[PDB]
RNA sequence: GGUGAAAUUCUUGGAUUUAUUGAAGACUAACUACUGCGAAAGCAUUUGCCAAGGACGUUUUCAUUAAUCAAGAACGAAAGUUAGGGGAUCGAAGAUGAUCAGAUACCGUCGUAGUCUUAACCAUAAACUAUGCCGACUAGGGAUCGGGUGGUGUUUUUUUAAUGACCCACUCGGCACCUUACGAGAAAUCAAAGUCUUUGGGUUCUGGGGGGAGUAUGGUCGCAAGGCUGAAACUUAAAGGAAUUG
C-alpha cells in the first residue's frame, strides 16, 4: 500500500524544516541513493561512496562524478567540447 | 461580419505559420499574412550610370544589381501606399497590376 | 576529508631511479580508476591529462591550474570550478584565462593544467537544512562555527555591541583604511544592498 | 472511415463476379489444399498464404477454387495459431512501440499512438471473446504480451 | 556635427603616408595574373618590423582580374599573404566566394534550392569545407510552372554532390584543386552525375573556406612562386 | 471598460475578498 | 542490416553465447564467425582477437554494448561475445 | 597602369561613409562621414554632405597615390534595414565624378541566416 | 550614435569605421507558394538511428469486429511556477532622455525576471473555419499535391534499352480556388451554411432578453497564479445581428 502521498524519503524528517527544503532534500536524496548503469561491464551497479565517488559494485571500477548524480550536465557539455576541440587539432 | 473569405491571410489547412518582421516598425506578422515585395535594384540610380560608365576601369562591365525582399505588416503598407483600400467588389482582385 | 571535491592518487614511474612515484591529484569529472593519465607538453587532448596552456585551442576547460609554471596548482580547484582559455599570445608568451570568479588574468603559457571540471559539483544545491549538519561540515574545516553576531555583544567585545537595542549605530560599510578592531562589517564596500541589474563584470 | 484517423480511403480487392473460376487452371482442389497445408506447416498467416498461391501460382482465391477458406483449411488440418492472426500482429506493433517508448519517454507522438493501437486491441479482443475464439477471462497485458509475441 | 563634440579627449600632427611604404601583392602560378596590386606599411623601424605586419593580410581580388576573361567575375579568391621578399608579397590561397549579386540572381521562386557542403582533407594537410549549390529547373516542352523536386531527389542528389566532392578534393593538393576550380570542371561532373535524377541548372561550388592549415612550408611556398 | 482589464480587476477583487475571509478564519 | 542478419541467423543456424564458449569454439576450430560488444574489456577483446588470428576466424566489432548484444541475439540477458558457428540461410559470413 | 584601394561605403540612415583602404583593407586613407561636413543631425545623411565626404576622400586618395577604387557599398544590414541610405549613391557618384576610376562594384551588406531578434516588440515600434 | 527634431550614452587613454582571428548562446533567411505533414497545440540546415502514419495498388486475410459517446483518460501555443544549467539577442518591472497642461504612456538609450534547456507543475487563447463527428445524394470549371493505369508521345543515357524528368488522357485520395444559384439564408454570404411547415439517416455537446456574473457559496484539482463545476436576491426595455441613406 502506498504510505506516503508526496513526501518520499524525506518522511523521515517529519514535520520540520520546511516543505520546500524539504521537497529539494527529496530531489536530491533520491538522486544520491540511486543505482546508476556501470559504462565497463553494463550492469545496474553503481552506487555512491561519498560525494564525487562512484563505484560499481560488480566491477570494482571507481568513477569520479557529480557530488548527488553520476555525471552532470557542466561535466557532459565540458566532454562534448574537448572531444570537438580534440577532433580540430587533428582535423 | 466577415470580411474577406480568406481571413486577410493565406493559411488552409495549416493552423500556425511562423512569423516575420515588418520591415518598416518591426511589427510581428505571420508569413503568410505579410505584403512580401521584391526589390531589385538598379546599384547605380539610373542616373550615374553614364558617369560610372566612363569612370570605369573595364570595358563592358556588367554593373550588377541588388536584390531585397522586403516585408510589410498591414498598417505599415497601408500607410506607406504599397496596397491601398479598394473597393468591395475590386477587393477580390487577385491579379498584380 | 574537509574538502568537497575527491583526490586521484596516480602513481607515475620515476625515469631516473628505478622507483614509483605517487601525485596526489583533484579528480576531474569522468577520471576513473585504472586509466591511464598523460602529463607533458605533447600529451593529448583528453580529460585529466596534464597539458601546459600554451599548447591548448581557446575554449578549452581546464583544472588545478597553475598561476606560475612550477607551483603545481593554484587556480580553479574547488569541486565543479573549471578555468576556460580565452587567448593566446605567443610572442611573449602569454595565456588569457577566465577564472571562477569571472576575474580575465594574464599568465604564463607554460603553466600547466588539468583538462577537464574538477569533480563533485553541485554539492551545495543541497540544504544543509540542520545545526548538526553544519558542525559536522566545520568539525573538519575549523572552529569558525557557530558564529555570534556582534550586535547581541557587548561594546567591550564588539563595534556592533550594546544599546537598548540591537542597531549597528554607525554605517556598517568599513574603510580599507581602518585598522584591525575596526574592520567588521562590510569591508570597503563598493554599494550595498540588493543586487539588482547587471554586475558588469 | 480509418477508425482512429481522419483517412477516408477506399483503396481494396475488387474480386471477381464469377464464383466458380477461372478456366485456364488446371490444378485440382486436394492439390492446392496440400500446398496450403505446406506453406502452413513452413509456417504463414493466412495471408501469406493466400499472396504466394496468388502470385507464384495461378490461384484467383482459395475460396473459388477449393470449397472454403484457408483459416478454416488450417484449422480443419490442425494448424490453427492460439490467437487470430490481426490480433497477433496489433499486440507486436504494441510491443514494439511499447520498447520503443521505454528508449524514448519524450516522445508524445509515440504515446498518443500506443493508446491508438492498445485501443484497437482491446475492441478485437472484446469481440474475439463474444464469439469465442479466445477464452473467457483472456486479457491483453503488456507484460505477457512480449512473451506472447514468441 | 562638427561643433558637438562635448570633450575631445579624457586626458584635455605628423603625416603618416611619408612614413608608409609601398609593396607588391603577387599571386601564386596557379593564376594566370601575378600582379595583384599595392599595400601599404609602416617603414620598418627598431620596435616593429614591416613583415610582421605584412604576413597577416588577405586581399580579396576577383576572378576576373586573375584571369583576364569577364567569364569569372562572380567568383572572388582570397590571397593570403605568407611571406616577404624583397620590395614583394608572396600569397597563397585561402578561399573561394561567390558574390552577392550573383547568388541572389541565382535564388528564385517556383524551383528547388539544393545545397551541399563537405568538409575534407587534402593531399597537403589542408582541411577545407566546400559548399556547393544547385537549383531544380523546367524541361523544354514542360507547361506546368513551378519544377520542383520531391526531397528524396534532394537527399540522393546531395549524396552523390558530397561523395563527388570528397572525391574531387582528397587525392589532390590545395594547388591541383585551384587549377581544377577555376575550368569549372566540377560543376560538369556533378551535372553528369545528377542528370539521371532530376534536371537541374546554375551548379556551382559556390564558396570553398580553408577550417585548418598545415604547418607553413616556405618550399611549398617557392614551388607557388618562380 | 475593456473586458480584459474588467476581467484583471474582478480577479484582483476575488484575491482580496480570499485574504479577508481568511483574515476571518 | 547486422541486426537482421543476427535475427536470421539466430532463427535458422548454429550460435553460442558467452566468452567461454566462444573460446572453446575457437580453440575447436567450429567457430565462422566472432561478435564482439562494444563495452567488452580491452584484455578479453585482445585476447579473442589473438584467438581469432591463430584459427583464422573473423571478428565483428558490434555497436553498443552487452544489453544491445543481447537485445539482437534476441535474449533476456547481456550478452559479450556471440560465435556463430553455422550460418544457415544467413549472408553474415558472405558480407562483411 | 592603375593602384587601386577600396572605397567602402557605409550609407546608413543617420550617417554615411566613405573610407578608402589598401586592397588588403587594413591601412585606412581618408575616413571622412557626412557628419563631418555639417551642422545638423538632420543632414548627417543627406546626400549632399555624402557627396562632400567623397569628394575630400577623393582629394586625399589623389594626393597619397592611390588612382582607382573598388567600391563596397553597404546599409547597416544584420536584423536592421538592409536599404542602402540617401548619401551612398551621392557617395559613388561624386567619387566617379572627381577623377578616381572604378573597378568592380559589390554590395556587402550583412545578411543573416536567421538573425538574433529585431528590435521593436511584437507590436513594433507605435508611431 | 539615435530622432519628426533632439537629448540621455560613447569618444586623443582613439569612439564610430576597416582588417585578422577567437568565443558564446539563440535562430534556421533567401528557396517559401491560396504547397506538404500532424488529433489538435504545432512542424523548415545536414546525416545517422529508433519506432509510427495516411493515401494509393491488391482476383491477400478475418468477418460485422462498427458510428457517436455520460464516467474516466492522453496530448495541449504563449505567459506563469519550483530547482539545476545556460544566460548572445530582445526585453514585463525598473532606471533614464524627451514630448506634454500632466505623461512613472506612446518615441530614445539602458536593463532585472523572462526569452533557451533539463526534471516537475499549470490546462488556458479570437486554442478560429468563431462552422461537432459518421453516412448518402445534389451544378458546371480549370489548376495543384501523393499514388496508380494507358499512350509506337518528348528529352536524356549506350543515337537506340529499363529508369528518371516532362507531355497528354483517365482514376483514387488531399489542401484549395473560379463561376452560377436549382437550393438556402435576416442579410453578409454558402457546394454547404443545400436535399428543412412537401418539417424524421445515426449520434454527442451547448443556448433560451440584457445585467448582477463566471460573482457568492459548497465541492474538487493546483505550491501558487488560478482551473473545472456554479447560483440567487436585486436591477432593467431594450442590449444585439445584417444591411440602407446620410
Ligand atoms: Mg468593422
Ligand atoms: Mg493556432
Ligand atoms: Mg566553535
Ligand atoms: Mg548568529
Ligand atoms: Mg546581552
Ligand atoms: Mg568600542
Ligand atoms: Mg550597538
Ligand atoms: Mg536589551
Ligand atoms: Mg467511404
Ligand atoms: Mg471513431
Ligand atoms: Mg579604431
Ligand atoms: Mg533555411
Ligand atoms: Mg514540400
Ligand atoms: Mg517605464
Ligand atoms: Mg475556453
Ligand atoms: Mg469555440
Ligand atoms: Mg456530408
Ligand atoms: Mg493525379
Ligand atoms: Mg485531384
Ligand atoms: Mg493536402
Ligand atoms: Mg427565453
Ligand atoms: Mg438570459
Ligand atoms: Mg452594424
Ligand atoms: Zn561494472
Amino acid at each position: 500500500a502506498k504510505r506516503t502521498k508526496k513526501v518520499g524519503i524525506t518522511g523521515k524528517y517529519g514535520v520540520r524544516y520546511g516543505s520546500s527544503l524539504r521537497r529539494q532534500v527529496k530531489k536530491l536524496e533520491i538522486q544520491q541513493h540511486a543505482r546508476y548503469d556501470c559504462s565497463f561491464c553494463g550492469k545496474k551497479t553503481v552506487k555512491r561512496g561519498a560525494a564525487g565517488i562512484w563505484t560499481c559494485s560488480c566491477c570494482k571500477k571507481t568513477v569520479a562524478g557529480g557530488a548527488y548524480t553520476v555525471s552532470t550536465a557542466a561535466a557532459a557539455t565540458v566532454r562534448s567540447t574537448i572531444r570537438r576541440l580534440r577532433e580540430m587539432v587533428e582535423a | 461580419p466577415k470580411k474577406r473569405a480568406s481571413n486577410g491571410r493565406n493559411k488552409k489547412g495549416r493552423g500556425h505559420v511562423k512569423p516575420v518582421r515588418c520591415v518598416n516598425c518591426s511589427k510581428s506578422i505571420p508569413k503568410d499574412k505579410a505584403i512580401k515585395r521584391m526589390a531589385i535594384r538598379n546599384i547605380v540610380e539610373a542616373a550615374a550610370v553614364r558617369d560610372l560608365s566612363e569612370a570605369s576601369v573595364y570595358p563592358e562591365y556588367a554593373l550588377p544589381k541588388t536584390y531585397n525582399k522586403l516585408h510589410y505588416c498591414v498598417s505599415c503598407a497601408i500607410h506607406a501606399r504599397i496596397v491601398r483600400v479598394r473597393s468591395r467588389e475590386d477587393r477580390k482582385n487577385r491579379a498584380p497590376p | 576529508s574537509g574538502r568537497g571535491a575527491p583526490l586521484a592518487k596516480v602513481v607515475f614511474r620515476d625515469p631516473y631511479k628505478y622507483r614509483l612515484r605517487e601525485e596526489i591529484f583533484i579528480a576531474n569529472e569522468g577520471v576513473h580508476t585504472g586509466q591511464f593519465i598523460y602529463a607533458g607538453k605533447k600529451a593529448s587532448l583528453n580529460v585529466g591529462n596534464v597539458l601546459p596552456l600554451g599548447s591548448v585551442p581557446e575554449g578549452t576547460i581546464v583544472s588545478n591550474v597553475e598561476e606560475k609554471p612550477g607551483d603545481r596548482g593554484a587556480l580553479a580547484r574547488a569541486s565543479g570550478n573549471y578555468v576556460i582559455i580565452i587567448g593566446h599570445n605567443p610572442d611573449e608568451n602569454k595565456t588569457r584565462v577566465r577564472l571562477p570568479s569571472g576575474a580575465k588574468k594574464v599568465i604564463s603559457s607554460d603553466a600547466r593544467g588539468v583538462i577537464g571540471v574538477i569533480a563533485g559539483g553541485g554539492r551545495v544545491d543541497k540544504p544543509l537544512l540542520k545545526a548538526g549538519r553544519a558542525f559536522h561540515k566545520y568539525r573538519l574545516k575549523r572552529n569558525s562555527w557557530p558564529k555570534t553576531r556582534g550586535v547581541a555583544m557587548n561594546p567591550v567585545d564588539h563595534p556592533h555591541g550594546g544599546g537598548n537595542h540591537q542597531h549597528i549605530g554607525k554605517a556598517s560599510t568599513i574603510s580599507r583604511g581602518a585598522v584591525s578592531g575596526q574592520k567588521a562589517g562590510l569591508i570597503a564596500a563598493r554599494r550595498t544592498g540588493l543586487l539588482r541589474g547587471s554586475q558588469k563584470t | 472511415g480509418r477508425m482512429h484517423s481522419a483517412g477516408k480511403g477506399i483503396s481494396s480487392s475488387a474480386i471477381p463476379y464469377s464464383r466458380n473460376a477461372p478456366a485456364w487452371f488446371k490444378l485440382s482442389s486436394e492439390s492446392v489444399i496440400e500446398q496450403i497445408v505446406k506453406y502452413a506447416r513452413k509456417g504463414l498467416t493466412p495471408s501469406q498464404i493466400g499472396v504466394l498461391l496468388r502470385d507464384a501460382h495461378g490461384v484467383t482465391q482459395a475460396r473459388v477454387i477449393t470449397g472454403n477458406k484457408i483459416m478454416r483449411i488450417l484449422k480443419s488440418n490442425g494448424l490453427a495459431p492460439e490467437i487470430p492472426e490481426d490480433l497477433y500482429y496489433l499486440i507486436k506493433k504494441a510491443v514494439s512501440v511499447r520498447k520503443h517508448l521505454e528508449r524514448n519517454r519524450k516522445d508524445k507522438d509515440a504515446k498518443f499512438r500506443l493508446i491508438l493501437i492498445e485501443s484497437r486491441i482491446h475492441r478485437l479482443a472484446r469481440y474475439y471473446r463474444t464469439v469465442a475464439v479466445l477464452p473467457p477471462n483472456w486479457k491483453y497485458e503488456s507484460a505477457t504480451a512480449s512473451a506472447l509475441v514468441n | 556635427a562638427v561643433g558637438k563634440n562635448k570633450r575631445l579627449s579624457k586626458g584635455k600632427v605628423v603625416d603618416p603616408f611619408t612614413r608608409k611604404e609601398w609593396f607588391d601583392i603577387k599571386a601564386p602560378s596557379t593564376f594566370e595574373n601575378r600582379n595583384v596590386g599595392k599595400t601599404l606599411v609602416n617603414k620598418s623601424t627598431g620596435l616593429k618590423s614591416a613583415s610582421d605586419a605584412l604576413k597577416g593580410r588577405v586581399v580579396e581580388v576577383c576572378l576576373a582580374d586573375l584571369q583576364g576573361s569577364e567569364d569569372h567575375s562572380f567568383r572572388k579568391i582570397k590571397l593570403r599573404v605568407d611571406e616577404v621578399q624583397g620590395k614583394n608579397l608572396l600569397t597563397n590561397f585561402h578561399g573561394m566566394d561567390f558574390t552577392t549579386d550573383k547568388l541572389r540572381s541565382m535564388v528564385r521562386k517556383w524551383q528547388t534550392l539544393i545545397e551541399a557542403n563537405v568538409t575534407v582533407k587534402t593531399s597537403d594537410d589542408y582541411v577545407l569545407r566546400i559548399f556547393a549549390i544547385a537549383f531544380t529547373r523546367k524541361q523544354a516542352n514542360q507547361v506546368k510552372r513551378h519544377s520542383y523536386a520531391q526531397s528524396s531527389h534532394i537527399r540522393a542528389i546531395r549524396k552523390v554532390i558530397s561523395e563527388i566532392l570528397t572525391k574531387e578534393v582528397q587525392g589532390s593538393t590545395l594547388a591541383q584543386l585551384t587549377s581544377k576550380l577555376i575550368p569549372e570542371v566540377i560543376n560538369k561532373e556533378i551535372e553528369n552525375a545528377t542528370k539521371d535524377i532530376f534536371p537541374l541548372q546554375n551548379i556551382h561550388v559556390r564558396k570553398v573556406k580553408l577550417l585548418k592549415q598545415p604547418k607553413f612550408d616556405v618550399g611549398a611556398l617557392m614551388a607557388l612562386h618562380g | 471598460m475593456r473586458a480584459k482589464w474588467r476581467k484583471k480587476r474582478t480577479r484582483r477583487l476575488k484575491r482580496k475578498r480570499r485574504k479577508v475571509r481568511a483574515r476571518s478564519k | 542490416s547486422i541486426n537482421q542478419k543476427l535475427a536470421l541467423v539466430i532463427k535458422s543456424g548454429k550460435y553460442t553465447l558467452g566468452y567461454k564458449s566462444t573460446v572453446k569454439s575457437l580453440r575447436q576450430g567450429k567457430s565462422k564467425l566472432i561478435i564482439i560488444a562494444a563495452n567488452t574489456p580491452v584484455l578479453r577483446k585482445s585476447e579473442l582477437e589473438y584467438y581469432a588470428m591463430l584459427s583464422k576466424t573473423k571478428v565483428y566489432y558490434f555497436q553498443g554494448g552487452n544489453n544491445e548484444l543481447g537485445t539482437a541475439v534476441g535474449k533476456l540477458f547481456r550478452v559479450g561475445v556471440v560465435s556463430i558457428l553455422e550460418a544457415g540461410d544467413s549472408d553474415i559470413l558472405t558480407t562483411l | 597602369s592603375q593602384v587601386f584601394g577600396v572605397a567602402r561605403i557605409y550609407a546608413s540612415f543617420n550617417d554615411t561613409f566613405v573610407h578608402v583602404t589598401d586592397l588588403s583593407g587594413k591601412e585606412t586613407i581618408a575616413r571622412v562621414t557626412g557628419g563631418m561636413k555639417v551642422k545638423a543631425d538632420r543632414d548627417e545623411s543627406s546626400p549632399y554632405a555624402a557627396m562632400l565626404a567623397a569628394q575630400d576622400v577623393a582629394a586625399k586618395c589623389k594626393e597619397v597615390g592611390i588612382t582607382a577604387v573598388h567600391v563596397k557599398i553597404r546599409a547597416t544590414g544584420g536584423t536592421r534595414t538592409k536599404t542602402p541610405g540617401p548619401g551612398g549613391q551621392a557617395a559613388l557618384r561624386a567619387l566617379a565624378r572627381s577623377g578616381l576610376r572604378i573597378g568592380r562594384i559589390e554590395d556587402v551588406t550583412p545578411v543573416p541566416s536567421d538573425s538574433t531578434r529585431k528590435k521593436g516588440g511584437r507590436r513594433g515600434r507605435r508611431l
